């Protein structure tokens, strides 16, 4: 139960364009992609806590 | 400053991310550095193909007359969007594949044109990275409910001026995708490298990994994914063979004892981190400088 | 059909599949990725309105409509309801590579074929980047009296099952490859007929829980 | 901004020669490269040019078809392929740098070279 | 596009207001640059766009013109000015160089 | 930034609102930092009103 909950949170978009980090960097320039990746970083760190 | 340490060695690097000068004895996770020569591997399904070229031309010049000013804003601007016609309405792509090209026609030295992302959720130049759309339209006049990509003119070591914008409207969907370019003689349907870290775009899924051949004979589907959503493997429709995908640099573990690294747990048969000896353990490889003549 | 006498089974009352069925060549339909192992809940066309055997029946079947027109001698429970999916079970490693599949629409007739000699496809709108030494599939749409050809793509070396939806969804080995638009009938006229086709079933969407192992 | 070339020598007519030029001290991918040679007692004759991305390739009439221009952005190196040598290719070759920085996603004009190399001559 | 540099050679003394002109045979508008060529060395850029002084060159050089005839004038000749000169147009991708001139000392 | 109300009609006054901008016209005078800023009476692409 604890592992499945942790792995399922990787699919969340966290109000970003996509849950895949590589997808963001393939679509936007680095100045704008960083603001989108930060959404995934904060959300995923919360899942780890 | 009282003292410093340089993050150059294996033990010193572990102290820099741990943000401490003393590391307690234990096991620490680490990851090898990723290579930089990443090739490109592409797998796609052959479908009804038509290619549309969205070409944007930017050209400007200084007003010819008695004043030969150079740092001033340009006075004549000529921006065209290929087959765009204002009275026909916006230029909407209506084919399966398309690409975007930026052609700078300014001949003035030290002058150059550029296009910014603006409020759009994608960049004009990055659309060629297999981006999916249900519909997409480009126009030189404002489009309702769309986004605007500013067009800028730049001088070397001098402030740049806005010279217009490009308006784009889109909807989500999988009918139109953007490809880099139809090079004459490249089989973009199945072109992949094996046993090397490569960047891939396989069946509309992008990532970085290693591709290899497995004897698995799954009969259903063409793409297999894990719970996290990451692509674990794919099938070649022309072959029947199934290929597996593995991350390029999986994590390892380092054993620290008395402020030094004495061994490392590895998933591969390599004498990594400078250790001269490696042994095979039931579920991993172990590398260390040890001579195995100990009991405590 | 063929073997155990129960590969073709008797449909239970209401259109349910018997709880001991081996589901051989009955694939989990998917539009994107495919599950390897696990338990998944999804809407699948597993509620059978009629199931009949083709091999050993001598009827040869012919054309099958989504409505009851053209159905064979259903084994077990059957209904006069309208279906939404037609399933063509196709045997061990058999390939549709040497035949054609006919279709009937509200605008004319459509035929799907796969070929290696460019003389059979007629025109081909820029089929670039392909290996010229292997077969590719095309499609002729006859708008009445006007014949038009088009390239659709490629199919695997071997096909284990064929599934076509009324909305034109084209499934092969559990994966959607094409979208032919609205379709009112289909014919599986391929050489070595009555042996390549094993069982044909008309099904409807139903809410099911599936225990999937090795993508089966 | 230093430019250095290599690959000079004596080659028989009709053979092949692999010329090279190295660049450093600037962002290599943002500037269009060019190749030019000075014949003995003659002025400057343009040979070939390459866009910063390497997508577009241009040549002169006499250069056309005989040689191919290439660049490798991963190591800041400019490459040239001497093929089908004639006696009139005996000269010294210079690799130049354009003065206009352009984005990697854009094709553009060229012509105002500011920095040159040292010159590797060839004989045939 | 053909371009002619005239005269091919001229001699002047220290302090002379030397002037060199080259024709273009086509309407080049303003797309021309001038180069400095010390024999035994690779060329260097002097003036671009026919009128702009490059930051690495002394302010004693000036150029002007529009259309088909273009000019490059030196305010006063200095001892290191003795070198070959060249004009080159960039109005077309198949750019061409001029005939080249050899200044000389007196 | 300065706002000058030149209307002379009694009971009449002018005002400016924030709109969609991330700052107010009158509040810029509170040591707000920018890399660049531009003002115009016509629409500016990628700006605010
Ligand atoms: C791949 O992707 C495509 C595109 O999304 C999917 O196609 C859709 O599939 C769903 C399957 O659920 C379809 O929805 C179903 O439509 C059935 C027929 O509905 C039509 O007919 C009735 C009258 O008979 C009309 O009233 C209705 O408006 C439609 O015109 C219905 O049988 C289904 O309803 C059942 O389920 C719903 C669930 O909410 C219940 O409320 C109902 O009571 C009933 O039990 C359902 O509506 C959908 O129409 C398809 N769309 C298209 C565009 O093709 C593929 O199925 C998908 N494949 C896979 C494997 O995922
Ligand atoms: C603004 O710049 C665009 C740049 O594309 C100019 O359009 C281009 O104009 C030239 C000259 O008219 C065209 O060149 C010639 O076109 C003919 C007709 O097809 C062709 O036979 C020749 O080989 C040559 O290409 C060019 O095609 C055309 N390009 C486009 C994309 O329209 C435009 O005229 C400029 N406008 C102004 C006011 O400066
Ligand atoms: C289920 O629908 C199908 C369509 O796929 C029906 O098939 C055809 O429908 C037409 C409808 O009138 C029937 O038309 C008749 O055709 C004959 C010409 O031979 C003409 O004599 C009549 O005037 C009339 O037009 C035709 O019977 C029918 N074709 C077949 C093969 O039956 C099928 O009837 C439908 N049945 C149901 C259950 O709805
Ligand atoms: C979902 O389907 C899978 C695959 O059919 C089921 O796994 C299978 O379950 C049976 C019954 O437990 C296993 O058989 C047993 O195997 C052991 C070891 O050989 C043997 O001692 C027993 O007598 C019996 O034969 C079978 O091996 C196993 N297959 C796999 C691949 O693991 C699973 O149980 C199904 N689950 C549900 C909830 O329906
Ligand atoms: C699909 O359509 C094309 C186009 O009509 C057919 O190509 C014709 O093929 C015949 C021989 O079978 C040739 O004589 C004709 O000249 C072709 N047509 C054209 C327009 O060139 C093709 O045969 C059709 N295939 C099937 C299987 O129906
Ligand atoms: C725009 O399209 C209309 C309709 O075809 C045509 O009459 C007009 O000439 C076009 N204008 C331009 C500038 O292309
Ligand atoms: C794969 O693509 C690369 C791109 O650099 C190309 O060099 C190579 O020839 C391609 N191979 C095939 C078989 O398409
Ligand atoms: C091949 O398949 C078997 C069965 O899955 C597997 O255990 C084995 O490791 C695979 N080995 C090779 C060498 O392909
Ligand atoms: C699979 O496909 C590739 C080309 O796509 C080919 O190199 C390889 O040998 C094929 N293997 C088999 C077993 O057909
Ligand atoms: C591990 O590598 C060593 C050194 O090359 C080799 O002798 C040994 O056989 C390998 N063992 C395994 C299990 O790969
Ligand atoms: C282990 O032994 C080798 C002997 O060459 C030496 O290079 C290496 O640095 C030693 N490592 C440690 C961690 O003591
Ligand atoms: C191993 O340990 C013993 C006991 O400490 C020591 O005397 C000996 O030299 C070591 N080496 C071997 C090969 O026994
Ligand atoms: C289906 O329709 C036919 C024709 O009317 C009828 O004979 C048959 O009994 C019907 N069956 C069912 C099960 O409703
Ligand atoms: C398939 O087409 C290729 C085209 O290269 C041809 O060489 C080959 O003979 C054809 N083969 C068959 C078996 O029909
Ligand atoms: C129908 O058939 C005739 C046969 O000669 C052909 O000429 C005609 O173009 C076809 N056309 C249409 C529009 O259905
Ligand atoms: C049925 O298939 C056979 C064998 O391919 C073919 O000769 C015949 O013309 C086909 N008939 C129809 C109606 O498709």
């Amino acid at each position: 139960n604890s592992l499945n909950h942790l792995t399922s949170q990787l699919r969340q978009n966290f109000q970003a364009i996509s849950s895949s980090i590589q997808a963001i960097y393939d679509r936007l320039d680095p100045p704008q992609a960083d603001q989108q990746v930060d959404r995934l970083i904060t959300g995923r760190l919360a899942a780890l806590n | 400053i009282a003292n410093i340490i340089y993050c150059n060695s294996v033990i010193n690097r572990l102290r820099c991310d741990q943000l401490s000068f003393d590391v307690p004895d234990g096991f620490y996770s680490t990851s090898p550095i990723q290579p930089v020569e990443l090739p490109v591997s592409i797998v796609s399904l052959p479908v009804y193909h038509k290619h549309t070229f969205i070409v944007l031309y930017v050209n400007f010049e200084h007003r010819r007359g008695p004043g030969k000013c150079y740092n001033c804003r340009p006075a004549v601007i000529n921006i065209t969007l290929a087959n765009f016609n204002e009275t026909k309405g916006p230029l909407c792509v209506d084919t399966s594949h398309f690409t975007t090209q930026f052609v700078d026609n300014v001949k003035l030295a030290r002058w150059s044109a550029s296009i910014n992302t603006g409020n759009c959720p994608f960049s004009f130049g990055k659309v060629n990275n297999f981006v999916k759309f249900g519909s997409v339209c480009f126009s030189l006049k404002d489009i309702p409910g769309g986004c605007a990509m500013p067009i800028m003119a730049n001088l070397v070591n001098s402030k740049s001026h806005n010279i217009g914008s490009l308006y784009v409207s889109w909807s989500d969907g999988d009918v139109i995708t953007g490809v880099p370019k139809p090079v004459e003689g490249v089989s973009s349907f199945m072109n992949v490298t094996l046993n090397k870290c490569t960047k891939y775009n396989i069946y509309d899924v992008s990532g970085v990994g290693v591709i290899r051949i497995s004897n698995d004979t799954f009969l259903n589907g063409i793409t297999y994914t894990s719970t996290s959503g990451n692509l674990l493997g794919f099938k070649d429709v022309t072959n029947g063979t199934i290929y597996s995908i593995t991350p390029c640099n999986p994590p390892d573990q380092l054993v620290v004892y008395q402020q030094a690294v004495v061994g490392a747990m590895l998933s591969e048969n390599f004498t990594s981190y400078g250790f001269s000896n490696v042994v095979e353990m039931p579920k991993f490889f172990y590398a260390s400088n040890g001579t195995y003549n100990c009991t405590d | 059909c063929v073997g155990h006498s129960e590969n073709v089974f008797a449909v239970e009352s209401g259109g349910y599949i018997p709880s001991n069925f081996a589901f051989n060549n009955w694939f989990l339909l998917t539009n994107t990725s495919s599950v390897v192992d696990g338990v998944v809940r999804s809407f699948q066309p597993l509620l059978l309105n009629c199931l009949w055997s083709v091999s050993g029946s001598q009827f040869t079947t012919g054309f099958v409509y989504f409505n009851g027109t053209g159905r064979g001698a259903c084994k077990g429970f059957y209904s006069n309801a309208s279906s939404d999916v037609i399933r063509y079970n196709i045997n061990f490693e058999e390939n549709l590579r040497r035949g054609t599949i006919l279709f009937k629409t509200s605008y004319g007739a459509v035929v799907f074929y796969c070929t290696n000699n460019t003389l059979v496809s007629g025109d081909a709108h820029i089929p670039s980047g392909t290996v010229l030494g292997n077969f590719y599939c095309f499609v002729n749409t006859t708008i009445g009296n006007e014949t038009t050809s088009a390239f659709v793509g490629a199919l695997p070396k071997t096909v284990r099952e064929f599934v076509i939806s009324r909305t034109g969804h084209f499934y092969i080995n559990g994966y959607r490859y094409f979208s032919l638009g609205d379709v009112e009938a289909v014919n599986f006229n391929v050489t070595n007929a009555a042996t390549t086709v094993c069982t044909v079933a008309l099904a409807s969407y139903a809410d099911v829980l599936v225990n999937v192992s090795q993508t089966a | 901004v230093q430019l250095v070339e290599s690959g000079g020598g004596l080659v028989q007519p009709g053979g092949s020669l692999r010329l090279s030029c190295a660049a450093s001290g600037f962002t290599f991918s943002s500037y269009a490269m060019s190749w030019v040679r000075q014949a003995p007692g003659k002025g400057l004759e343009w040979v070939s040019a390459i866009i910063g991305s390497g997508s577009n390739t241009y040549y002169a009439d006499s250069v056309k078809g005989r040689f191919t221009i290439s660049r490798d952005n991963a190591k800041n190196t400019l490459y040239l392929q001497m093929n089908s040598l004639r006696a009139e290719d005996t000269a010294v070759y210079y690799c130049a740098k354009d003065t206009t920085p352009r984005p990697l996603y854009s094709s553009g004009w060229y012509g105002s070279f500011d920095y040159w190399g040292q010159g590797t001559p060839v004989s045939v | 596009i053909q371009m002619t540099q005239s005269p091919s050679s001229l001699s002047a003394s220290v302090g002379d207001r030397v002037t060199i002109t080259c024709q273009a045979s086509q309407d080049i508008t303003t797309y021309l640059n001038w180069y400095q060529q010390k024999p035994g060395k690779a060329p260097k850029l002097l003036i671009y766009d026919a009128s702009n002084l490059e930051t690495g060159v002394p302010s004693r050089f000036s150029g002007s013109g529009s259309g088909t005839d273009f000019t490059l004038t030196i305010s006063s000749l200095q001892p290191e000015d003795i070198a070959t000169y060249y004009c080159q147009q960039y109005d077309n991708l198949f750019l061409t160089f001029g005939g080249g001139t050899k200044v000389e000392i007196k």
